[PDB]
């Protein structure tokens, strides 16, 4: 795929306030550069090819 | 209809009545004419609007949900997600079908009712001065000019004024 036989597998981890993240590895780690903010609300996602209008 | 007036003892409706849902047509010494009855028209309409307001009412608001279309075969968990949605759609489809059918039966019955209420209110007004001819029409046994007809439609017709005259005509 695009030249490679290799793969990366993506995983996730949610760390709650007061909690603590630890990362341990002796190879093959694809490291995070930081975190994404989590929010709650009315947000979602949809599959569509309909054009967007004003 | 459950009262037997519309599509019953009244043969048919009047396409010429364009300013009300129910009304009077009369024949007398001065000719023939028509007039809408506002208060029964408004009764039918108000009920029907009540029923529209209940139905056209605010749709619920949903946001993030489950997915409902799938590009890969996955088995157990997708079986569930599909079965869940298919079960909800059938239930809602059933509701919508029943609703429309109940409301429509009731709409046809309530409008029948109003026609029948108006007739009965009229029969009561005339007392012994008129006979029901069976087709929604009253034979009135006294001279009854346009104002007299007008008083029957206003609800201020005083039957005692015409009583000796009508009783005399009715019984001979
Ligand atoms: C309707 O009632 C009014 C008020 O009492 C009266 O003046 C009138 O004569 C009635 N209408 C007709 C057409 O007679």
């Amino acid at each position: 795929v695009r030249g490679l036989s290799s793969r990366i597998s993506i995983y996730w981890t949610i760390v709650k306030p007061g909690d603590i993240l630890v990362i341990n590895s002796n190879g093959n780690l694809i490291a995070p550069r930081g975190y994404f903010k989590m929010r709650t609300g009315k947000s979602s996602i949809m599959r569509s090819d309909a054009p967007i209008g004003t | 209809g459950i009262f037997g007036a519309i599509a019953g003892f009244i043969e048919n409706g009047w396409e010429g009545m364009i300013d009300g849902w129910y009304g009077f047509r009369h024949q007398n010494s001065e000719g023939t004419g028509q007039a809408a009855d506002l208060k029964s028209t408004q009764a039918a309409i108000d009920q029907i609007n009540g029923k529209l307001n209940r139905v056209i009412e605010k749709t619920n608001e949903k946001f993030h949900q489950i997915e409902k279309e799938f590009s890969e075969v996955e088995g157990r968990i997708q079986d569930l997600e599909k079965y869940v949605e298919d079960t909800k759609i059938d239930l809602w489809s059933y509701n919508a079908e029943l609703l429309v059918a109940l409301e429509n039966q009731h709409t046809i019955d309530l409008t029948d009712s109003e026609m029948n209420k108006l007739f009965e209110k009229t029969r009561r007004q005339l007392r012994e001065n008129a006979e029901d001819m069976g087709n929604g029409c009253f034979k009135i046994y006294h001279k009854c000019d346009n104002a007299c007809i007008g008083s029957i439609r206003n609800g201020t017709y005083d039957h005692d004024v015409y009583r000796d005259e009508a009783l005399n005509n009715r019984f001979q």
